């Protein structure tokens, strides 16, 4: 009874199917993906933030040449400079008027926001996709178990055990390099660690926050002090950070494909409704209920009464009930075509319950499993007024 | 369980002998060793024997190079190119 | 004069490459990629090991029945049992013969090996090689320095700034999914995490070794206690962490392919002897020497004395050096037939000098660049005798 499923992958909606073991009472599914949250494989490359000039104070040696090093700080920009005569409280100070002489120094280093206001890019793989799939089921009627995808996976949460997928929709909205940001994430071609372009994105390129070494492109080019005055003019394209957050691109959780939400959280892309995921399950035979136990329907009648050709679960029938016992009976159409809210419906001897269900062919030819007796509910349906609200229960659309 | 370095094992050593691409190794070891090997191509064509009874064996080395461990003895390493001239 | 040069991935063996500038005089490379250790990227999965059924002490109610319950240990085996007598010290306790309840619980718990003598498991991917490569340069002599593969990162330390890679062969000898023990390393295709059959490779799966949570199916089974004795039947598989110790696969630092070392330290697999790598340096111009400086050696003659058809440099030859100023001259052949041993050879005014080189075609017509100045070292070679000691200096093997 190892229920095989093919089964779409969408999220907010279940997928009633019906176990058709031979020999015991068949039992109804409600498998519902409330999530389909991914969580790539993926690398932290560098982060990158704006720069801060945090200018070391510069000589000035008052007669004669200060000459300059190259320090190792990142984009350690240094250029000796004569020819002042610093205006520094008191007027000049340095009695020489040609040998005064000024060195300027000034090295890029990380923002206070790098640690906290930083893009963020990475080298993203495919990894492995995650569900809180609920299941409400059969008469247990609750599990909610965090899942993987992988086709042998288990997770006996509850009491069924259930493997998943792989999920033949191997798109992952995520491109191969991708720049994140706080929440807004960017599926960007990032140039690199240690090149990028400075004023374009990735001036600054720290591995990471802690790191204190780093990659500092950003053209900074010291000047000369102006008219013997104190000062450091440093030249600089303010950064690739400070674009890219008002000369950017539209994220990823407003560009995507097939149906995304995103995170700065393990890096998943929720929900994302693409394909089928072949889905097995071996339920507990202990919860199984035995075939002489349930009503048999059978020599029954099923009619819709006002089919709504929709997706909101508009479409209803009676069915005339001819049982044996009394007690509930699982109900699913084997058929995609119409898709059913009750899981169950209770009988009397022999009365009548309407089901509602929703479909999406003119003439809804679906067939009606009541536990063990089958029926077409065929019948004619009607196009509603009102459709601007969430996302549909109805899934099913071909050719009619 | 701590990660003591025991006082540990060791191999008496091998009796390399030579021929055209081929080590002929007459061997001796104290107690049953696992040797092992691994030619050096792409092709890996490595070999596992414990050896308890001393064995003349053969080594189809190639020319790039293959590598040899005589037991928990650390891994040689070499050098067949021609020898026929 | 950016030096880019497609170069064989293969480690303990200088490549003496020369830098043709036009202009100043050339300077030869020996660039030797000391390691070529890899750490791919990968993920710690679970740890696995032996269990331990370190058994609760069972109860013992002496007249009527001990419920037994669930509890969240993993792998928590227990089951009630009546129908004891248990001879504790003083013959039996308990004063009735039936009623006598006796329920046994076992758990599957960590060894105390498992912190250190562990199996560990892997999801690897690719990640990105290195290298402490050593250029004792030019007239420099020295730099040893940890470098990457990634074709835009530099490493300037000594003073030269060199881009590496990206290697062309990238055969990961580690598979995708890998086990680990202490050193030797497997590239097996461990079940997964929460999943591993009882008996077969983990029995027991902890995500990490404080990982209090695990996988335990050890199918361990409680029986009961024989003829009204205080103990506990535990019958279960002996682990499959046993067993892998001595019914295993091979190490793969002793099956891999290319050629590779390992070590459980970053999870290298150092000096993997395969492909090329396109290699490129920046020298410092001030290293260079100014063409006008060098002697000029042309009106030379070359010839081999005593060519070895071989891997040791045996290949000598005299070469009738006519030279201009008296001084050093870098040597190379450009063509890859020819390893010399020396980079460099003094030079009187016009005297001449033997160098030691290996080749593979028995017919060397190599030239030989002795700082600008080109020859044919045309002759014939000898094939030695004495081949069994470890890897060649000639790497150049062709049609010949």
């Amino acid at each position: 009874y190892e229920h095989t499923a093919v089964m779409p992958n969408k999220v907010g909606i279940p997928y009633k199917a019906l176990v058709e073991r031979p020999g015991y009472a068949p039992v109804h599914l409600q498998i519902q993906l409330v999530n389909t949250r991914i969580i790539p494989s993926t690398n932290l490359e560098y982060i990158t933030c704006k720069y801060k000039t945090k200018v070391p104070s510069p000589v000035v040696k008052c007669c004669g040449a200060t000459q300059c090093t190259s320090k190792p700080h990142p984009d350690y920009q240094c250029q000796v400079f004569t020819g002042v005569y610093p205006f520094m409280w008191g007027g000049a100070y340095c009695f020489c008027d040609t040998e005064n002489t000024q060195m300027s120094e000034a090295y890029v280093e990380r923002s206070e926001e790098c640690s906290i206001d930083h893009a963020k890019a990475y080298k993203v793989h495919t990894g492995t996709v995650q569900a809180m799939v609920n299941i409400t089921y059969g008469s247990v009627s609750w599990r909610s178990a965090d899942v993987y995808v992988n086709g042998e996976t288990p997770a006996k949460i509850g009491d069924a055990k259930l493997i998943i997928g792989p999920l033949s929709s191997a798109w992952s909205p995520f491109d191969n390099k991708v720049v994140v940001y706080g929440h807004e994430v960017y599926n960007y071609d990032f140039p690199e660690y240690g090149t990028g372009k400075a004023g374009s994105f990735g001036d600054l390129q720290s591995r990471t926050s802690t790191s204190n070494d780093l990659y500092a492109n950003t053209n900074l080019k010291l000047q000369r002090p102006q008219a013997g005055i104190v000062h450091t003019p440093f030249t600089q394209a303010p950064s690739g950070f400070e674009r890219w957050k008002r000369d950017k691109g539209a994220p990823l959780n407003d560009v995507a494909p097939f149906g995304c939400s995103i995170a700065l959280e393990p890096l998943r892309a929720e929900n994302c409704a693409v394909g089928s995921i072949p889905i097995s399950i071996d339920i507990p035979d202990a919860a199984f209920t035995r075939i002489s136990e349930t009503p048999t329907v059978s020599d029954l009648e099923c009619k819709i009464t006002e089919c709504t050709y929709a997706s909101d679960f508009g479409g209803i029938a009676t069915v005339a009930y001819k049982s044996s016992k009394a007690g509930n009976c699982p109900i699913h159409s084997p058929s995609g075509v119409a898709v059913i809210k009750e899981n169950d419906v209770t009988l009397a001897e022999s009365g009548s319950f309407t089901f509602h269900f929703s479909t999406a062919n003119i003439h809804p030819a679906f067939k009606l499993q009541v536990c063990t007796s089958a029926v077409t509910c065929k019948g004619d349906c009607k196009p509603p007024k009102d459709h601007i609200v969430d996302y549909p229960a109805q899934h099913t659309e071909s050719f009619t | 369980p701590v990660k003591a370095k025991c006082i540990a094992t060791l191999a008496p050593e091998p009796l390399v002998e030579h021929k055209h691409r081929t080590l002929i190794l007459h061997l001796h070891p104290d107690h049953p060793t696992l040797l092992t090997t691994r030619s050096l191509g792409s092709d890996a064509n490595p070999t596992r024997q414990w050896i308890e009874r001393p064995t003349t064996v053969n080594f189809t080395v190639t020319g790039e190079g293959l590598e040899y461990t005589w037991g928990n003895h650390p891994p040689k390493r070499v050098w067949a190119q021609e020898s026929g001239e």
